[PDB]
RNA sequence: GCACGGAGGCGAAGAACCAUGGAUUUCCGAAUGAGAAUCUCUAACAAUUGCUUCGCGCAAUGAGGAACCCCGAGAACUGAAACAUCUCAGUAUCGGGAGGAACAGAAAACGCAAUGUGAUGUCGUUAGUAACCGCGAGUGAACGCGAUACAGCCCAAACC
RNA sequence: GCUUUACUGCAGGCUGUCGCUGAG
């Protein structure tokens, strides 16, 4: 959602990787909030983060990095 | 070994190969057991060479007797690859035949003679 | 007994499968865990 | 004129006479000390090999195989049998020894395919055959007009299905007329009565 | 490429280990070693790891008990997530 | 998703869904660095082969598939109103192996004997005929003919 | 299932012969 494919392709190889580490962190913090039984969740994003990461990873392979 | 009934001195073998090398540059020579065999049969052969390290032996076992009943003289060489080199080949040759020498008839004649004596 | 790491993973899975069909599945399907096992009454593999 | 090849041939019409006799007596001593399957650089019977399709080329291999002489090495029935099915001693197998030799050679060279084979004698307790095998994956063969046919997928493991010359003969396929009612097109299609 | 840290293991026992022994507990990939768990933890929260104890759990996962140096404060670290 | 829940999210930046192509594709598994009840230990075509730059450098094999197919091993109950040859049956089952189909196949054929046919399967028929057989019970073709489909070639050697 | 100088066979052992197998 929030992150579209164009934007990902418009990023440089360095931006994708930085963007990747950033998304992985948001995800890790979400799973931590969930593990803590935290309710301030948003089940949609925790799901979106996974897809976004798959997209970036898919784009990284396509562009050669 | 089973077809070799006499041993040829390293020196006699030397003269023969030299005579064979000058035979290809001057006269005519046959390379290979088949071509050699036909030469003997057609009688167009003066001197035939036969390697002694041929395996299987069946390839050349016939040369000796076929040569005798055709009056064609023959001589043994120890190495298969030398005969092939002397014959001008990049490989080996189980048998060879000098089909009419060339500026070597003298030597080739002596060799044949030296062999008959060698029995 | 002495369980290996893998044996332990398999036992763990079996334990997990032993949970019940969540309440919401009932409402959603508008109305049983057939693979309900008991440590004593049943016998797992291995 | 006669080919030199004809002389190897003529020698082998009577392996027990002449020089060939002495060669065999000498050779078998070494053969008896070799293994079941020995790859050899050159055919012992050149005329026969070339005649069967052999060529001095890359991808062409020759191997000598030895097999025990005699009938079937069978175990006596451990259960009930009518007198008819109690035999042991006079029972012989349905594949000739040459065929057994071809298969052993082929098993030794899994990637190669049997092209043909021929006999090179025997002593009192074993028989030797030489087998020609071809490398279907070597380009020198894939480009040969006389051998490239053996590269086809359906020629894989041909020996094990009886597609060899020795195989076809042993299957009673030599005759095109009388006598081949139960052999052609296959022993199996004819209910195994051939 | 599997990651080392899966998520913080938060339970009554974990909290005590955090308040009383300056230890943090994590659910980690069972293929991860004590060393790989130490490194990962330092690189994720910028802290110094003193000791790591592990346990393959009856949940099919690996639990890690990570003690931080007196220089760091577990309570504060875990509180920012 | 099955699956009609709660919460929440995605979709006009055209989602869902469908077709084609691509990405990702843990561990064990022929399982192949060594070992192991799916894990572990210290760079790997393990093993057998072909080629070979003789170095795993280039390649092959292995295992699977409903049956069908080819090559080998091969019963007994049963029938004969007993039973041994015979029968059940080259069946059941076993070993090995290929393909999309296999196998066969261009006559050292046939032998309606001919001034005739003309590779090979298969189908119909020839026929329960010829032949076999404690001449018992039973077993059992072929040539030909009518069809289907059709297609003929390559080596070894001679001479080079 | 078991027995035996029941019927018929089958392993196995002994023995001759042929091949392996040659010279005087
Ligand atoms: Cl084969
Ligand atoms: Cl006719
Ligand atoms: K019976
Ligand atoms: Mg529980
Ligand atoms: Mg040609
Ligand atoms: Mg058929
Ligand atoms: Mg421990
Ligand atoms: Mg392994
Ligand atoms: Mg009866
Ligand atoms: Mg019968
Ligand atoms: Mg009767
Ligand atoms: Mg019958
Ligand atoms: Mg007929
Ligand atoms: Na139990
Ligand atoms: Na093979
Ligand atoms: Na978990
Ligand atoms: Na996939
Ligand atoms: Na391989
Ligand atoms: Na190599
Ligand atoms: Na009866
Ligand atoms: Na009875
Ligand atoms: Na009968
Ligand atoms: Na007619
Ligand atoms: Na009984
Ligand atoms: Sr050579
Ligand atoms: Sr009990
Ligand atoms: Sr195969
Ligand atoms: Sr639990
Ligand atoms: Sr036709």
């Amino acid at each position: 959602t929030v992150l579209h494919v164009q934007e990902i392709r418009d990023m440089t190889p360095a931006e994708r990787e930085a963007e990747l580490d950033d998304l992985k962190t948001e995800l890790l913090n979400a799973r931590a909030v969930q593990a803590a039984g935290g309710a301030p969740e948003n089940p949609g994003r925790i799901k979106e983060l996974r897809k976004a990461i798959a997209r970036i990873k898919t784009i990284q392979g396509e562009e050669g990095d | 070994p089973v077809y070799v009934d006499f041993d040829v001195p390293a020196d006699l073998e030397d003269d023969a190969l030299e005579a064979l090398e000058v035979a290809r540059d001057t006269g005519a020579v046959k390379k290979g057991t088949n071509e050699t065999t036909k030469s003997i049969e057609r009688g167009s052969a003066e001197l035939v060479f036969v390697a002694e390290d041929v395996q299987p032996e069946e390839i050349v076992m016939h040369i000796p007797e076929l040569a005798d009943e055709k009056g064609v003289p023959f001589i043994f060489v120890e190495q298969q690859d030398d005969l092939g080199h002397a014959a001008g080949l990049e490989v080996g040759s189980a048998a060879a035949a000098v089909t009419d020498a060339g500026e070597a008839d003298a030597d080739v004649e002596d060799i044949a003679d030296k062999v008959e004596e060698l029995r | 007994g002495k369980k290996s790491k893998a044996t332990k993973k398999r036992l763990a899975k079996l334990d997990n499968q032993n949970s019940r069909v969540p309440a919401w599945v009932m409402l959603k399907t508008d109305r049983r865990n057939h693979k309900r096992r008991h440590w004593r009454r049943n016998d797992t593999d291995e | 004129a006669r080919s030199a090849y004809s002389y190897i041939r003529d020698a082998w019409e009577n392996p027990g006479d002449g020089q060939l006799a002495e060669l065999q007596w000498q050779r078998q001593q070494e053969w008896r000390n070799e293994g079941a399957v020995e790859r050899i650089e050159r055919p012992t019977r050149l005329d026969k090999a070339r005649s069967q399709g052999y060529k001095a080329k890359q991808g062409v291999i020759v191997a000598r195989v030895s097999v025990r002489k005699g009938s079937a090495r069978k175990r006596r029935h451990k259960a009930g049998r009518r007198s008819k099915r109690q035999g042991v001693t006079r029972i012989t197998r349905r594949k000739d020894i040459q065929r057994v030799a071809e298969e052993r050679a082929s098993r030794t060279f899994p990637n190669l395919r049997v092209l043909n084979s021929y006999s090179v004698g025997q002593d009192g307790r074993q028989k030797w055959h030489e087998v020609i095998l071809i490398d279907p994956n070597h380009p020198a063969i894939q480009n040969d007009d006389d051998l490239s046919w053996i590269c086809a997928d359906d020629q894989a493991d041909r020996v094990f299905r009886g597609l060899t010359g020795a195989g076809r003969r042993n299957r009673g396929l030599s005759g095109k007329g009388k006598g081949s009612e139960k052999t052609r097109p296959s022993l199996r299609s004819n209910g195994g009565k051939a | 490429s599997w990651d080392v840290i899966k998520h913080p293991h938060v339970t009554e026992k974990a909290m005590n280990d955090m308040d009383f022994q300056n230890k943090l507990q994590f659910a980690v990939d069972d293929r991860a070693s004590k060393g790989e768990v130490a490194d990962a933890v330092e690189e994720q929260y910028d802290v110094t790891v003193e000791q790591v104890n592990t346990q393959n759990t009856m949940d099919g996962e690996k639990k890690a008990v990570v003690r931080l140096s007196e220089d760091d404060d577990a309570q504060e670290v875990a509180s920012r997530i």
